[PDB]
């Protein structure tokens, strides 16, 4: 039937009881959602060498042995590996790093040797080494002799297996730099897979999978939950479901007695999770994936960015044509631009434009905010520039958006970034976008050819741009019917997008204040023109005239040259 | 030689090497994985797993299992080396010729040919595991010797080796007969000229090999009588006292060095002779319990370069002094304390011999199994060299013992009387029988399907002459 299984028959084929009930393993491909690309890569690397070795013999190639797999914790790496192992239906030998490292001296090596030898005996085999960073850490951090011995044993075993063997090794780690570099060469963990946070569709799929056994109430809007939840890895969603169930139980506690050992079945039948429970769980949830740099998945288009039509078409020509039409570049032998740098007053929407550009080529997105760069400069952060570019390579194509670059480019970090950029593969489609407010203050060394040589000026929005921004921002907010924003736009000459968002937020705050006051005294389904009038009266341009004059003078000087 | 050495050894070694000895284990309750795929607790247990041995009350690891451990520990296949012999018998003798620029040891030495400090430590693998006595008579007669005379005894024990299922890859030495060399036993000890003993034993062992036996140890009795009404004996060998004093350890080490075990996994081709020594002392009660022992390999290579001598303290062995042709480096013996820390104590004046021994398990064949004893005998024709007692081999005893049976027939009765080890040895000594006639005699007396061979033997003129002279003789 399925899951290599051959009403009772359907249950047996998957189409004491406690040992199996708590051991409901054999999680197939139906238990994973939102990671179609990574799952496809893993399946291609694993199944074919084992299921169909004849192809490689026919062509005459050696299938890769190692498959490194790294990503943020709680993203389901171990679950994905277990699902692959079970679906392939082949012998597989678990190895948990902490357990191997939690044994007397002179026995961890014995366990590793036994594992590899046994996996060799019953080929085909899949050795899944979990938390490989706990047994082969970076050399400097752990100088313990036993750790070096274990690393050497692992390296020897890894080298010695690549001979007419059907053993495929899968490893999991938090970051690509935690593992000792010696395990990332030929005949070793060379093929790497990066797992990023799921997008809206991924979160919806995860919620669907988790919320299949729970007795949901009919008033569930999982689409709203998927839209709201951002930066939620699978573990966070599971904890969210648990919190929702706990909140429902707490609400229903009024009809149950703590002292009584037994609980009425009729009361149990009324445990229905409501949207309120999910909202409370969201209130209590503590996502942490964004604390470190991770590969996102943007979905912006050429509709959220108003104006900048010349800039839009220039970016299209500079980016899409290489990626989408490499044939013409190869025909003319022209190297595509390796980056571009945006300069202009703050709040003009550089990030939105970069995200839209990244979405155009249908590529993942990495964001590196300035504080993270500063933390790396001070050496008090887990990640690193080398790690960022390694993840970008593993997840290519990608767009790496450096933000607040002027903070560090007023040294070590700048030189390291230059090294990483120059050493990057030109042919590979990886682009680096930069954001800054002080283009002159940027280190000139960056603007050399083969680097962020292209300069693009992002001007303040005009009347049409302001109108478009106002229209876009108010999509998720009711407004007075027949309300025109052209007057507001023209009265807001010189304002930036951030100022317009602040105006809208203040008007909505006044509206909610009025509604709350009226209800307390107890009606306001819309936002009347008085709210917007007062908000406009109580707002000011965030850009001083002097900065605008200097920016335009600098732009004119750049044009003249 | 680009791989393992090429040589032919005992069949037991071959058959043991063929096996792997893995002890299977079933799904533990702590596993987290589907039916297929074993994580860490469901894996087969290697035969050398010390936890299993110490959990089953086995003090040593069945040498072949130790060989498997050593082979697994290194020697990767298809690459990584060109084969390094895993077993090497330690040698302490100073290299007489090193010559980095210095002259031989007597008047010059460097730091490259200086015997490094020796760290004595109890061995962990015992070559031969179980010593097995086929029948109670074989040792009952030996002890009867002491009963009658009162003096101690000493005798080699011939036999053959075989598997031992009760232990992982274990070996058992089944002893078939005991031969007593000419020795001068006494109340407190025994003495015997080595030259005569070896000269006699050469031919005796040649005849035994012709018969299919092999010399597989020495057994001596250290028994004293107690004051109880019955026959009770003190237990002078217990934990507090000495298990084996210095001199017996020295003699056992010499014997082991002179009976090397041929092995395929050493540069020289031999390692840790499969020689077992048995001593009769008496258990904590008045019984006459026996015991077995075997001196470790270091002691085997220690006595060869002298370096050890007996001490007035029974439980300690004296250490000799440096001199030309004999260089003795500092000897550290390593023990364990009650806090789980190994302590190295220098013992130059004298050190206990408990670190130079490994103990074997004696026993007897199950009394409800098939009988494969070579000789249904040993209560008959008196043994060889019991001159001190009245027993004496000669024509008259043969006439009294093996005449009426032959003169009439009843071959079923005759066969057992002809399958006596000492009887065969004596008749061969007489040289009356022809070589091939004696060969068929032994083939009839030590093998089944003997009817035709026995009839042929009684046909041959040699046997007719034997019986005729026996009858004629008084
Ligand atoms: N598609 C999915 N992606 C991520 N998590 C998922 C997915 N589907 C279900 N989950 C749930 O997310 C959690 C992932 O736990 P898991 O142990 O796999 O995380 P991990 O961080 O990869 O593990 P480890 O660091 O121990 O290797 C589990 O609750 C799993 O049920
Ligand atoms: N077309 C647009 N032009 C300008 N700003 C916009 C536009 N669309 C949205 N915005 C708003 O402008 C803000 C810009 O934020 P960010 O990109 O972090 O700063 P900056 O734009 O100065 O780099 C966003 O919070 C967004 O809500
Ligand atoms: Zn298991
Ligand atoms: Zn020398």
């Amino acid at each position: 039937g399925k899951k290599r299984k051959d009403r009772v028959v359907r249950n047996n084929l998957r189409i004491n009881r406690e040992d199996e009930e708590n051991n409901m393993n054999e999680v197939g491909y139906d238990d994973i959602g939102g990671c179609r690309k990574q799952m496809a890569q893993i399946r291609e690397m694993v199944e074919l060498p084992l299921r169909h070795p004849q192809l490689f013999k026919a062509i005459g190639i050696k299938p890769p042995r190692g498959v490194l797999m790294y990503g943020p914790p709680g993203t389901g790496k171990t679950l994905m590996a277990r699902a692959v192992a079970n679906e392939t239906g082949a012998f597989f030998f678990l190895i948990n790093g902490p357990e191997v490292m939690s044994k007397m001296a002179g026995e961890s090596e014995s366990n590793l040797r036994k594992a590899f030898e046994e996996a060799e005996k019953n080929a085909p085999a899949i050795i899944f080494i979990d938390e490989i960073d706990s047994i082969a850490p970076k050399r400097d951090k752990t100088n313990g002799e036993v750790e070096r011995r274990v690393v050497s044993q692992l390296l020897t075993l890894m080298d010695g297996m690549k001979a007419r063997s059907n053993v495929v090794v899968i490893a999991a780690t938090n970051r690509p730099n935690s593992i000792d570099p010696a395990l990332r060469r030929f005949g070793r963990f060379d093929r790497e897979v990066d797992i990023g946070i799921p997008d809206a569709t991924g979160r919806l799929e995860v919620l669907r999978i988790h919320t299949k056994n729970m007795k949901l109430a009919d008033d569930v809007d999982l689409e709203a939950l998927a839209a709201e939840t951002h930066g939620y890895v699978g573990a966070d969603i599971a904890s969210l479901c648990s919190e929702a169930a706990m909140q429902q139980i707490r609400e229903k506690m009024d009809l149950i007695d703590l002292d009584e050992d037994e609980i009425d079945a009729e009361v149990l039948d009324s445990l229905g999770v409501t949207m309120d429970n999910f909202r409370f769980a969201l209130g209590n949830s503590n996502p942490s994936a964004l604390r470190e740099t991770v590969v996102e998945s943007v979905n912006v288009t050429w509709d959220d960015v108003g104006g900048l039509d010349e800039i839009k078409e220039e970016l299209k020509e500079t980016v899409e044509y290489p990626v989408l039409h490499p044939d013409q570049y190869t025909k003319f032998g022209l190297s595509p631009s390796k980056g571009v740098l945006f300069y202009g007053p703050p709040g003009t929407g550089k990030t939105l434009l970069a995200k839209a550009v990244a979405t155009e080529v249908s590529a993942n997105f990495i964001s590196v905010k300035g504080p993270e760069l500063l933390s790396m400069w001070y050496g008090e952060s887990e990640s690193n520039i080398r790690d960022i570019f390694d993840k970008a390579r593993a997840a290519a194509p990608t767009v790496v958006f450096l933000d607040e670059l002027d903070s560090i480019a007023k040294d070590r970090v700048v030189n390291q970034l230059l090294t990483e950029m120059d050493g990057m593969n030109a042919k590979k489609n990886v682009f680096v976008i930069g954001a800054t407010n002080r283009p002159d203050q940027i280190d000139p060394a960056i603007l050399r050819p083969g680097r962020l040589d292209q300069l693009i000026y992002v001007p303040l929005p005009d009347e049409n741009a302001r109108l478009s921004i106002l229209n876009a921002q108010l999509r998720k907010t009711p407004l007075e019917p027949g309300l025109e924003l052209t007057a507001i736009a023209k009265a807001t000459q010189g304002f930036s997008g951030a100022d317009l968002l602040y105006i809208v937020q203040r008007a909505a705050k006044y509206a909610i204040k009025d509604s709350i006051e009226a209800h307390r005294q107890h009606p306001v389904p819309y936002i009347t023109k008085e709210h917007f009038a007062e908000a406009m009266k109580t707002a000011k341009r965030s850009v001083s005239d002097a900065e605008l004059r200097r920016y335009e003078a600098y732009s004119q000087q750049m044009k003249a040259s | 030689r680009y791989g393992p050495l090429r040589i032919k050894e005992l069949a037991v070694d071959e058959e043991l090497e063929k096996e792997d000895g893995l002890i299977p284990r079933q799904k533990s309750k702590l596993c987290k994985h589907g039916d297929r795929g074993m994580c860490e607790y469901c894996s087969p247990l290697p035969p050398w797993d010390k936890e299993y041995h110490e959990k089953n009350k086995i003090k040593h690891i069945s040498f072949h299992s130790y060989l498997k451990k050593l082979n697994e520990n290194a020697n990767k296949k298809e690459n990584g080396s060109s084969y390094i012999s895993p077993l090497s018998e330690p040698d302490f003798r100073i290299n007489k010729r090193c010559h980095n620029g210095h002259e031989p040891w007597p008047r010059g030495i460097c730091s490259k040919c200086q015997p490094s400090a020796i760290t004595l430590q109890q061995q962990e693998f015992r070559m031969v595991d179980h010593v097995e006595f086929q029948k109670s008579e074989i040792i009952n007669e030996f002890i009867q010797a002491w009963r009658y005379t009162g003096m101690q005894r000493f005798g080699y024990m011939y036999g053959s080796y075989s598997k031992y299922d009760n232990t992982p890859l274990g070996i058992k030495a089944v002893v078939e007969a005991i031969y007593e060399p000419p020795q001068h036993d006494e109340q407190d000890g025994l003495t015997m000229d080595v030259e005569q003993v070896k000269n006699e034993m050469l031919q005796i062992d040649r005849q035994a090999q012709e018969m299919g036996l092999s010399r597989i140890g020495l057994i001596f009795t250290d028994l004293s009588d107690a004051g109880a009404g019955d026959g009770s004996v003190f237990c002078k060998r217990h934990k507090d006292s000495f298990f084996l004093s210095s001199l017996e350890v020295i003699m056992a080490a010499r014997h082991q060095t002179r009976h090397p075990n041929v092995s395929k996994y050493s540069e020289q081709g031999f390692f840790s002779s499969k020689f077992v020594t048995c001593v009769i002392s008496g258990n904590l009660e008045g019984e006459i319990d026996i015991s077995s022992y075997q001196v470790s390999t270091e002691a085997e290579a220690l006595v060869t370069a002298d370096m050890i001598s007996g001490s007035t303290f029974p439980s300690m062995a004296y250490i000799n002094d440096t001199t030309d042709e004999r260089y003795v480096p500092e000897i550290f013996y390593m023990k364990s304390n009650e806090y789980g820390i190994t302590v190295k104590e220098n013992a130059k004046p004298a050190f206990p011999v408990d670190y130079l021994l490994v103990t074997l398990t004696h026993g007897f064949p199950n009394t409800d199994t098939e009988t494969n004893s070579k000789f249904v005998s040993s209560t008959g024709f008196p043994w060889s060299n019991r001159q001190a007692m009245g027993q004496s081999q000669d024509y008259q005893e043969l006439k009294k013992y093996l005449f009426n049976v032959a003169s009439s027939g009843d071959f079923n009765l005759l066969h057992e009387k002809i399958s006596n080890f000492h009887l065969l040895l004596y008749i061969n000594s007489l040289q009356i029988l022809s070589p091939d006639e004696w060969k068929l005699l032994i083939e009839s007396a030590v093998k089944n399907e003997w009817e035709e061979s026995l009839l042929k033997l009684v046909s041959s003129a040699g046997w007719q002459t034997l019986v005729m002279i026996l009858q004629e003789s008084g």
